C-alpha cells in the first residue's frame, strides 16, 4: 500500500463524497417538491396524481441508489474519465456533461464488455468495494498489455507482466466474448485464473441479456456466495432482489441440511439409478391387507379382503397419474364394490335390477355413510397412505424389508431416517413429482373471497342510480366503470415480495441463469434438479474435473451435461498457468501422475524468487511449529494460511480452502490428507495449487512416493 | 432455434399423428367414440377447410 | 400495543391517521377519529381462568 | 414555475383577473398562469408526462397537435372522477358499520 | 323433495335465506309527499 | 369527555349521534386522498409508497 495508493483513495473517496452530497440536496428538493405538491397542488386531480406519482418514483429511485452510489470508474485512452454509478448525475451549470454515468447508458457499455484483448477504447478498469457510503478499497484492471505498476487484491496484473501474454490474452477474451446463449462449460488447470474469467463472463452475459432476465431471475449454485457477491458488486440491483444463492444442500426450500454422507451410499444415492428405486418404493406403499378387513357398516357387518384391493390396485396403478392422485381411483373403486357388497344384502333380494327409483338411492345411501365411516377410511388409510417425500425415505430407510423390496443396495442402511444428507435433498425435490398433490383446495379462503365481493357489491349498491340523479347533466357513475369483483379485490392485502426472496420459496420455479461453481461435485441426481429448474438450457458451468472429493461427482461434462442438450453444449478450457509458480507447478504434476496416464496440465511460464521447502516432524513438535510458521508469515506481509486435516487444530480443512487463493501455504501432513478416502490425492493436489508464491510441506517419515 | 420448444417437445408424451389426432379428437369431443376417421376430419373442417 | 400497552396504541393509531389527513391537505378535529379508535380495542382475549 | 413567478408580479394589483384570485373569492394562480402565461406539461393516455409541454397560453390559442395532446387528461378526468368515489364509499361505509 | 327435486322449505328457513327477513336494504325507499323542482339563486330570501 | 359539540358550539346533550358523525366527518373528504392505480396492468403497486 504506497502513499501513491492511499492519495488515490482518498481523491476517489472525496469525489464519491461530493456526488452523495448532490444527491442529498437533490433527495431534499424532491421531497419538498413531494409534500408541496401533495398539500395544495390546485390543480386537476389527475395531474396532481400524475406529478405526486412521478415525485414519489424519484424518491423511491434516489432512496434505492443510496446503497453504493458509485460502482467504478473508466479511463479513455483519450484521458477522460468515466464514473459508473446506480444513478445519473449532470450538472445543470456546467453543459450537463456527466459527472456520474447510469450503468444502463450506452456510454457505460465498456465497463462490463471491453477486455483486454479488445478494448472498447478503454486504457484501465476500475472497480470500488463499496460499503454503505463508504469505499473499503479498489481494484485496477488494465484493458493491454499489462504494466505491472498498479494495485489490485487479485495481484493478477503483477504476476501477468512477470507472446505468450498476448496468447492468454485472446484466450480469455475468446471465453469471454462468446455470442453463445446456451450451456458454456469452462475448465482451466489450477494457476490458470479460470474464476475471473467466469465472473467476466457471468456479467458481460447478464449484462447484455438484462432486458429479458430482470424477471427470471438469476441462481448461483456452490459452495460459496462469491460469485453472488460479484453479482452484486458489478449489478447491485440484479443481485439484491433478482440473484438467489443455494448450495448444493439447499435445494430443498427450509430445509438447511448440511450432514454427509459416505462414499459407499452417496455413490449410490447420486445416480439417476435412484430413480427406479423410487418408484419401487413409493409402489411398495400401495399395500395389501395380510387379513381381511372387517369395514363393519352402522347395520350389515362387511369385510374388504384381499382380492378387492388387488383389483383396485391395479386399477389405480392403470391410471398412471401420481400417488395422491391415482389415490382417488383406488378409493373410488373400492368404495364401489363395498357398496354393490352392502346393498345386495341390505335389500336381500329383493331390489337386484330394479329400476334407479331404489337401487341408486340404496347405493348412495351407503355411499354417504361410508365417507363418514371413521373405520373405513382408516383401512383405506392403512394401506395406499397419503405420502410425503421425509415420511417416504424415512420408512424406507428405517425398515429392513422395504429396501429389499425396492432394490436398493444393503450399503445405505442407517438406523435413523430423519437424520437427512446432503445426498438425500435431491431425492426429496424429485419425490415431489412422483407423489404430486390430492386436489388439494380451500373452503374459508372461497367464504371470504364471496363475503368480500358481496360487501363490495352492497358498497356499490349504496350509490346513488342514475334514474334518480340531480345533477345538471348526466355523467359517468362508477357502476358503469367498476364491479363488485374489481372493487373489493381493491382493498385486499395485495401482499408483495422481492423477486429474489420470492422465488426463494418457491421449488417449481424457473430461473432465467444459472450459475454453477465447482461443478465436478455435482452427482447426477443434481444435475437433474438443476437442468429442471432451469428449462431456457442458460448454464455457466465452471469447474475442474480433476478436483473433486465428493465420490458421486461428475466424472466427465459429457457424461453430465449430454443427456439434456446433446451435442448443443459449448466447451472452453483455459491453458497456460501463471498464478503459481513453476515449483509448484511441477508438484501438482507429480501428484497429477497418479490421475491420469497422459493428463494434459497447465504449462508454467513463471518462476517464483524462492523454491518451496519441505522439514519432518518429530517428538509432537507441530503444536508449536505451526504458530510459529503463522507467526512468522502473518507479521512480514501477505495472507498465509495452514492446510491440513482438522486432528491439528490450526488447519484448515480442504474442503472450505479450494476457493480461494494465498501468498504462503503450509501443508501439514500430506500421508493423513492421502489417506482421506479414495480423493485423498485430490484433495492433497488441490491444497498444494492453492499455494502462489511460496509452498511450504510437513510430513513424519517421508515425503509422498509422488515427490 | 429455441430452447423451450425443443423441452416441451421432450416432454410431449405423444408420439406419431395418429395418436396426436386421437388426443386432441378426444379433447373437442370428449363423449364421442375414438374412431380414427373423425379423429383425423374434424381437425381438418375446423380451420382449413 | 405488546410494548406500551392500550393507551399508547390508540394515541399512535389516532397520531398515523391524523398525519395522512393533514400531509393530504383535510383538516378533521382529533375527537372524530378518537370516536372510531375507541371501537378497536373495547375487547380482552382470556389466556388462563 | 418561473413564467407563472413572472405572470404574478407583472400583474397590477387592481386588475380583476387577479384581483379574483387574490381576494380568495374564486380560483387559484394555477387556473391564471394557464390561461396566461403557458399550459406546461401534459400527460399521456398511461398517466406519464410527456417530454415537450404546451407552450402556448389559451389567451394565445393552442395548434393542433398541442390541443390533441391536452385532450388526453380531460378525457382521463372523467372517467378518474367517477371512480375515485367508489373507494371513498367502501371506506365510508366501514366506518359508519 | 316432493315433485322435481327441489326441496321443501323449512320453518327455519323462512329466517336464513336471502329473502326474508332479519335483512336490511342497502336500497332506500320511495317516500309520499315529496317533489323535485329546478333550482336559482334567489338573493331577496332570508337564511331560513 | 366529548366535550365542545363542533356543530353549535356548546356541550354536547345526552343522545347525540357521535359516532355517525364522526363517520360522516372522516368519510367525506374521502376524495382527496391519493389512491392505488386505476389500471388493472402493472406491477403491484406496494413499492411506490
Ligand atoms: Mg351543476
Amino acid at each position: 500500500s504506497g502513499r501513491d495508493y492511499e492519495d488515490e483513495l482518498q481523491s476517489e473517496r472525496d469525489y464519491v463524497a461530493g456526488l452523495y452530497a448532490r444527491l442529498d440536496a437533490e433527495r431534499a428538493q424532491s421531497q419538498r417538491r413531494y409534500a408541496a405538491a401533495l398539500r395544495e397542488h390546485g390543480g386537476t386531480a389527475v395531474e396532481r396524481d400524475a406529478e405526486v406519482r412521478a415525485l414519489a418514483k424519484d424518491i423511491a429511485r434516489l432512496n434505492v441508489a443510496d446503497n453504493g452510489l458509485c460502482f467504478g470508474r473508466l479511463d479513455t485512452l483519450d484521458d477522460a474519465r468515466l464514473y459508473i454509478g446506480r444513478l445519473g448525475i449532470f450538472d445543470r451549470d456546467n453543459d450537463f456533461e456527466p459527472l456520474l454515468l447510469d450503468w444502463r447508458a450506452p456510454m457505460a457499455r465498456p465497463f462490463y464488455v471491453a477486455t483486454a484483448a479488445n478494448p472498447e477504447n478503454m486504457r484501465r478498469r476500475r472497480q470500488f468495494h463499496t460499503l454503505g457510503r463508504k469505499v473499503v478499497d479498489f481494484t485496477d484492471e488494465i484493458l493491454g498489455r499489462p504494466t505491472g505498476a498498479e494495485h489490485d487484491a487479485t495481484n493478477d496484473a503483477a504476476l501477468l507482466a512477470a507472446d505468450i501474454v498476448a496468447t492468454i490474452q485472446a484466450e480469455q477474451d475468446q471465453v469471454i466474448r462468446l455470442d453463445h446463449t446456451g450451456v458454456l462449460v469452462i475448465e482451466g488447470g489450477p494457476g490458470t485464473g479460470k474464476t475471473v474469467v467466469a465472473l467476466h463472463r457471468v456479467a458481460y452475459l447478464l449484462y447484455t441479456y438484462r432486458k429479458q432476465m430482470e424477471r427470471h431471475g438469476v441462481l448461483v449454485v456452490g459452495p460459496t456466495p462469491a460469485f453472488l457477491d460479484h453479482i452484486g458488486r458489478v449489478l447491485p440491483s440484479l443481485g439484491e432482489s433478482d440473484a438467489v444463492f443455494m448450495t448444493p444442500g439447499d435445494f430443498v426450500p427450509g430445509l438447511h441440511v448440511t450432514a454427509e454422507d459416505t462414499p459407499e451410499a452417496a455413490e449410490v444415492k447420486g445416480s439417476l439409478k435412484i430413480l427406479d428405486v423410487l418408484k419401487a418404493a413409493v409402489a411398495d406403499r400401495q399395500e395389501l391387507p395380510s387379513e381381511p378387513i372387517p369395514i363393519d357398516l352402522s347395520d350389515v357387518t362387511m369385510r374388504i379382503d384381499a382380492e378387492t384391493a388387488k383389483w383396485a390396485r391395479d386399477e389405480a396403478r392403470k391410471t398412471g397419474l401420481p400417488h395422491n392422485e391415482a389415490r382417488a381411483e383406488f378409493v373410488d373403486v373400492v368404495t364401489y364394490v363395498v357398496t354393490e357388497r352392502a346393498v345386495a344384502r341390505i335389500g336381500r333380494g329383493w331390489l337386484t335390477r330394479d329400476d334407479k327409483h331404489a337401487w341408486e338411492k340404496m347405493r348412495a345411501d351407503v355411499v354417504g355413510e361410508l365417507e363418514d365411516h371413521e373405520q373405513f377410511n382408516a383401512a383405506l388409510d392403512a394401506l395406499w397412505p397419503i405420502l410425503t417425500p421425509e415420511d417416504v425415505l424415512a420408512q424406507l430407510y428405517t425398515s429392513h424389508e422395504r429396501l429389499r423390496a425396492a432394490g436398493a443396495p444393503e450399503c445405505l442402511w442407517r438406523a435413523d431416517g430423519e437424520a437427512w444428507t446432503v445426498s438425500d435433498v435431491p431425492l426429496l425435490d424429485e419425490l415431489v413429482d412422483l407423489l404430486g398433490r390430492n386436489k388439494a383446495a380451500d373452503e374459508a379462503a372461497e367464504r371470504e373471497r364471496r363475503e368480500e365481493e358481496a360487501y363490495a357489491a352492497g358498497v356499490l349498491d349504496l350509490m346513488v342510480d342514475r334514474e334518480d340523479l340531480m345533477d345538471d347533466e348526466d355523467h359517468l357513475l362508477a357502476q358503469d366503470l367498476i364491479d363488485a369483483e374489481e372493487l373489493a379485490d381493491r382493498f385486499k392485502e395485495q401482499d408483495n415480495r422481492e423477486l429474489s426472496e420470492r422465488a426463494a420459496a418457491d421449488r417449481e420455479w424457473t430461473y432465467g441463469h444459472v450459475v454453477v461453481d465447482e461443478a465436478q461435485e455435482l452427482s447426477e441426481m443434481d444435475w437433474r434438479l438443476l437442468m429442471r429448474r432451469c428449462p431456457r438450457r442458460s448454464f455457466t458451468i465452471v469447474g475442474d474435473l480433476a478436483q473433486r472429493r465428493s465420490p458421486a461427482g461428475a466424472r466427465s461434462w459429457g457424461a453430465m451435461l449430454d443427456s439434456y442438450v446433446p451435442g448443443r453444449w459449448v466447451y472452453k478450457s483455459l491453458s497456460v498457468n501463471y498464478r503459481t509458480p513453476a515449483e509448484i507447478m511441477a508438484v501438482a504434476a507429480a501428484v497429477l501422475a497418479e490421475f491420469a496416464p497422459d493428463a494434459t496440465p497447465p504449462d508454467s511460464v513463471r518462476a517464483c524468487g524462492v523454491a518451496p521447502w519441505a522439514r519432518q516432524v518429530t517428538d509432537d513438535d507441530i503444536a508449536s511449529a505451526i504458530a510459529e510458521f503463522v507467526s512468522e508469515e502473518a507479521g512480514r506481509e501477505g495472507t498465509s494460511v495452514v492446510i491440513g486435516p482438522p486432528d491439528v487444530p490450526g488447519t484448515v480443512p480442504p474442503s472450505e480452502t479450494k476457493g480461494l487463493e494465498f501468498d504462503a501455504v503450509l501443508v501439514v501432513e500430506p500421508e493423513r490428507i492421502l489417506a482421506d478416502g479414495p480423493r485423498g490425492a485430490a484433495e492433497l493436489y488441490v491444497a498444494l495449487t492453492r499455494a502462489t508464491q511460496r509452498l511450504g510441506v510437513l510430513y513424519r517419515d517421508a515425503l509422498p512416493q509422488a515427490l | 432455434f429455441s430452447e423451450i420448444m425443443m423441452g416441451t417437445l421432450e416432454k410431449d408424451t405423444t408420439s406419431g399423428t395418429d395418436e396426436a389426432l386421437l388426443d386432441i379428437y378426444r379433447k373437442l369431443r370428449p363423449g364421442e367414440p375414438p374412431t380414427k376417421e373423425s379423429a383425423q376430419t374434424l381437425l381438418e373442417n375446423l380451420f382449413f377447410k | 400495543l405488546r410494548v406500551q400497552g392500550p393507551r399508547e396504541v390508540q394515541i399512535h393509531l389516532v397520531k398515523e391517521v391524523q398525519e395522512v389527513y393533514r400531509a393530504q391537505g383535510v383538516s378533521i378535529h382529533d375527537k372524530h377519529i378518537e370516536v372510531i379508535v375507541r371501537q378497536m380495542l373495547r375487547r380482552v382475549t382470556i389466556i388462563d381462568s | 414555475e418561473e413564467v407563472g413567478k413572472a405572470l404574478e408580479e407583472f400583474y397590477p394589483a387592481d386588475n380583476p383577473i387577479i384581483t379574483i384570485v387574490k381576494s380568495g373569492a374564486t380560483g387559484n394562480l394555477t387556473q391564471t398562469r394557464t390561461l396566461a402565461g403557458m399550459k406546461g406539461l401534459v400527460t399521456n393516455p398511461k398517466g406519464e408526462f410527456i417530454p415537450r409541454p404546451i407552450k402556448s397560453s389559451f389567451r394565445e390559442g393552442l395548434t393542433v397537435l398541442e390541443y390533441f395532446i391536452n385532450t388526453h387528461g380531460a378525457r382521463k378526468g372523467l372517467a378518474d372522477t367517477a371512480l375515485r368515489t367508489a373507494d371513498s364509499g367502501y371506506l365510508t361505509r366501514r366506518l359508519v358499520d | 323433495t316432493g315433485p322435481g327435486n327441489r326441496p321443501l322449505k323449512s320453518l327455519s328457513d323462512l329466517l336464513k335465506g336471502k329473502q326474508g327477513r332479519f335483512r336490511q336494504n342497502l336500497l332506500g325507499k320511495r317516500v309520499d309527499y315529496s317533489g323535485r323542482s329546478v333550482i336559482v339563486v334567489g338573493p331577496q330570501l332570508k337564511l331560513h | 369527555c366529548y366535550g365542545r359539540s363542533m356543530a353549535t358550539g356548546k356541550l354536547v346533550d345526552i343522545g347525540e349521534a357521535v359516532g355517525i358523525v364522526a363517520a360522516q366527518s372522516i368519510g367525506e373528504p374521502g376524495t382527496q386522498l391519493t389512491m392505488r392505480t386505476f389500471h388493472q396492468g402493472g406491477v403491484t403497486g406496494g413499492a411506490d409508497i
